[PDB]
């Protein structure tokens, strides 16, 4: 029927003047664009089609060439920002927000799917489909007073197309805009189903990377206890944009921090830092890091918790790039802490695992270390405990290591070692 | 996991 | 605020 038409014959068929031979002619091209193995996107763009698909869209009496132009345009508008942009080009996007409003769910779920893929090319496209008022339409279509009311296909488009006018950085989405959407991001984070709830914890963590007054918007809404249930979901899928939402707010104000912390985040991070994907536990490691690089209250909880001895667990068996992340953990923790909450680290084992990480090459992890290991020094001093902490680093091999590194090529490597050497090595 | 775009097979 | 909280690396 419509298999394996040649773009030869899909011309024809488009070019004739027989609305039923121009529809076959379409969803044999929805059919050659819908392929997994090299669908002839260039060839279809080639062939002048992108005006005739779009031409096609408002053909009201018509809904199945709607469709099919639709899905079509859908599968260009999928590849790379080139083919993107000659979708955009050919003025699909006020044809598309007119198709939201369609009484054909599966016409307004296709439309929905092509804007998701226009604005998921770029902060341009993203912002140019918001200009053109995609937004009160697509908010529209999930005015409903219960979200399981919906198809499920549907609303996992909806979601995963919010998220894109989300997405995205430089810059990142018009401020009203953000405003506009998140009230319908929470009630979606609330809803069931696992493929929206993990789109609309991206779209969080979107949202949440930026500056204190992003986060800020974010934060007030009163996500941050949902983030923190999601953060236990067993679903891996929900776990890291979870997570990297979480993390993301971390990095803001000590008061936005400090809502994490009271919706009891912390007592997580035992399974989120032995989590068995690398990734997990860089992600919770460097949001302990920013945590620690907190007050002394919020240090407390994290020793309160027992999380110290998490942190010297992956400061001595991790992914490198988790190490080093520890190791800001540590550095950033011997900044702020107070004395007692200093030593307590020691207590916790910390000192081996960190001399043995001076093996590293990596230049600025060694700088970290020994910033790390001076603040301890420091703590140890208001003691008169200096020389119980040399020896302990020098019964470990550490000050072979701190001896060795005045042989480096930065020249700070070597600065902080010989004084290390100087005052307490004599 | 969070592609930026989606291609419609069905 | 604070100066030493660290962005994504």
């Amino acid at each position: 029927g419509t298999v394996n038409w040649s773009v030869e014959d899909i011309v024809k068929g488009i070019n004739s003047n027989n609305l039923e031979s121009q529809l076959q002619a379409t969803q044999a091209a929805r059919k050659l664009l819908s392929r997994e193995k090299q669908p002839p996107i260039d060839n279809i763009i080639r062939a002048g089609l992108i005006p005739k698909f779009v031409s096609f869209l408002g053909k009201t009496d018509c809904s199945p060439i709607q469709f099919e132009s639709a899905w079509a345009l859908t599968n260009i508008a999928s590849g790379t920002s080139e083919q993107t942009k000659a979708v955009v080009d050919g003025g699909a996007i006020p044809a598309f927000i007119s198709l939201l409003a369609s009484p054909h769910a599966h016409i307004s779920e296709q439309a929905v799917w092509a804007l998701g893929n226009i604005a998921g090319d770029g902060s341009a496209f993203r912002d140019l489909v918001i200009k053109h008022g995609a937004i009160d339409p697509l908010l529209a279509l999930l005015a409903v007073p219960d979200l399981s009311t919906l198809a499920c296909g549907y609303l996992r488009n909806l979601t995963w197309t919010l998220s894109n006018l989300c997405r995205n950085k430089n810059p990142a989405p018009p401020l009203d805009a953000v405003e506009q959407i998140l009230p319908t991001l929470v009630r979606l984070l609330h809803h069931n189903d696992p493929e929206v709830l993990a789109d609309s914890c991206w779209a969080i963590s979107y949202l949440t990377d930026g500056p204190n007054e992003r986060i800020e918007m974010v934060v007030k809404k009163g996500v941050v206890p949902q983030l923190v249930k999601l953060l236990g979901a067993t679903e891996l899928p929900i776990v890291t944009p979870a997570l990297r939402a979480i993390g993301n707010i971390v990095t803001g104000t000590d008061e936005q921090t400090q809502k994490v912390i009271d919706a009891g985040a912390l007592a997580v991070f035992p399974s989120l830092l032995t989590n068995p994907k690398t990734n997990i536990q860089k992600e919770a490691t460097w949001t302990m890091s920013n945590i620690t690089a907190g007050r002394q209250d919020q240090i407390q909880q994290v020793v309160n918790h027992g999380l110290v001895p998490f942190l010297v667990g992956v400061l001595s068996k991790a992914d490198f790039k988790t190490q080093k992340e520890a190791a800001w953990a540590i550095t950033n923790y011997t900044s702020g802490g107070t004395v007692e909450q200093i030593v307590y680290l020691v207590h916790c084992g910390i000192i081996e695992p960190l001399m043995n990480l001076l093996s590293a090459k990596d230049t600025k992890i060694i700088q970290v270390i020994l910033d790390a290991i001076s603040n301890i020094f420091q703590a140890a001093e208001k003691l008169g405990e200096t020389e119980k902490l040399s020896i302990m680093i020098e019964e470990c091999g550490g000050l072979d290591k701190i001896e060795a590194l005045q042989r480096h090529e930065n020249e700070s490597v070597y600065k902080a070692s010989l004084n290390l050497i100087e005052k307490y090595f004599s | 996991a969070n592609p930026r775009k989606r291609h419609r097979e069905d």
